C-alpha cells in the first residue's frame, strides 16, 4: 500500500508580520 | 434689446415649476443694490486672495443606475432630473421614465434602436 | 538638454568664489554616485503618506 | 527573466515576513522633515482636477 | 476574479470584518496584499469595505 504512487496527472501536459501595525500606527 | 429690465411676473414666466425666490437679509439685498455702485466702487478698493499650505467629502454625480450612456457637460441641464437617485415614490414618473430620450440621443446604436421602438409603442 | 547641463556644470564650477586657489591649503572634492537600489526599496505604505502631503 | 522573477518573489515574500525595513522612528523622521520643507516652501497642495477645467 | 469556485461568495462574518478593517488600516490602499490574507477577492473586499 505504501508504494502506491499518486498518479502524476499533469497540470501542464501566507503570513504577515505585526511590525506593519507598529509602523502604520506610528505614521 | 435682450438686456431690458424685467418684472416679477416676467421672472415667474421663465423658470419652470418648483422654485422659491429668496431674500437672505434685507441687508445683503442692500449690498446687491449698492453692488452696481460698488461694482465700480469696491473694484477700486483693496482686495486679493491667497492660500496656505495645509493637509486635507468630494461628492459628484454622473448618471448612474446600471448603465445610462454618458451625458455631455451641457446636457445636464436637461437631464439633471435623471441624475438624482430617489426612486419608487404618477406623471412625474412618466417624465422620469421618458428619459429614454437620453438613450436615443447618446449611446450605442442598439440602445438607440431598442429605445426608439420602446418609445414608439408607448 | 543634457550636454548643455554639462556646460552649466563646468562654468558653474569655474564661477565659484576663489574655487581654484590652493594658497591656504584649500581642497576641492568631486563626488559622483548612485542611490543603488532606490526604486526597489521605496515603501508603498510610506509613499502613500508622502503623497498625501502633495496632492 | 525567470531567475529575476524568482528572486523577486523571494524579496516580496521576505518583505512581508520580515516586515518593513524602515523601522519606525526613521520613517517619522522622513515624514517630519518633508513636512518642514514643504512648510517653508509655501507649497500649496495640488487639488483634484475639477469637471470644468479649461486645460 | 469571479468564476473560480475557490472564490468565496457569501456574507462576511464578524471575524472577517475585524480582520479586513484592521489590515486596511495597517496597509492603506493595498488590496492585492490584503485580499489573500482574508481569503477573499480584492474587488469583493473592496466593495465590502466601502
Amino acid at each position: 500500500q505504501e508504494w502506491k504512487i499518486p498518479p502524476c496527472i499533469s497540470n501542464w501536459k501566507v503570513h504577515i508580520n505585526e511590525n506593519f501595525a507598529k509602523l502604520a500606527e506610528a505614521l | 434689446e435682450r438686456n431690458r429690465p424685467l418684472s416679477d411676473e416676467e421672472l415667474d414666466a421663465m423658470f419652470p415649476e418648483g422654485y422659491k425666490v429668496l431674500p437672505p437679509p434685507a441687508g445683503y439685498v442692500p449690498i446687491r443694490t449698492p453692488a452696481r455702485k460698488l461694482t465700480a466702487t469696491p473694484t477700486p478698493l483693496g482686495g486679493m486672495t491667497g492660500f496656505h499650505m495645509q493637509t486635507e467629502m468630494k461628492s459628484v454625480n454622473d448618471q448612474p443606475s446600471g448603465n445610462l450612456p454618458f451625458l455631455k457637460p451641457d446636457d445636464i441641464q436637461y437631464f439633471d432630473k435623471l441624475l438624482v437617485d430617489v426612486d419608487e415614490s404618477e406623471e412625474q414618473k412618466e417624465r422620469k421614465i421618458m428619459k429614454l430620450l437620453l438613450k436615443i440621443k447618446n449611446g450605442t446604436p442598439p440602445m438607440r434602436k431598442a429605445a426608439l421602438r420602446q418609445i414608439t409603442d408607448k | 538638454p543634457p550636454p548643455l547641463l554639462v556646460y552649466k556644470w563646468c562654468q558653474g564650477i569655474n564661477n565659484l568664489q576663489d574655487v581654484w586657489e590652493t594658497s591656504e591649503g584649500e581642497c576641492n572634492v568631486m563626488l559622483e554616485s548612485r542611490f543603488e537600489k532606490m526604486y526597489e526599496k521605496i515603501d508603498l505604505t510610506l509613499l502613500n503618506r508622502l503623497l498625501r502631503l502633495i496632492v | 527573466t525567470r531567475l529575476y522573477l524568482k528572486a523577486e518573489q523571494e524579496r516580496q515574500h521576505n518583505y512581508l515576513k520580515d516586515g518593513p525595513y524602515i523601522t519606525a522612528e526613521e520613517a517619522v523622521a522622513v515624514y517630519t522633515t518633508t513636512v518642514h520643507w514643504l512648510e517653508s516652501r509655501r507649497f500649496s497642495p495640488i487639488p483634484f482636477p475639477p469637471l470644468s477645467y479649461k486645460h | 476574479e469571479w468564476l473560480d469556485p475557490s472564490i468565496k461568495k457569501t456574507e462576511w462574518s464578524r471575524e472577517e470584518e475585524e480582520k479586513l478593517l484592521h489590515l486596511a488600516k495597517l496597509m492603506p490602499t493595498q488590496w492585492r496584499t490584503i485580499a489573500p490574507i482574508i481569503g477573499r477577492t480584492a474587488a469583493q473586499c473592496l466593495e465590502h469595505y466601502e
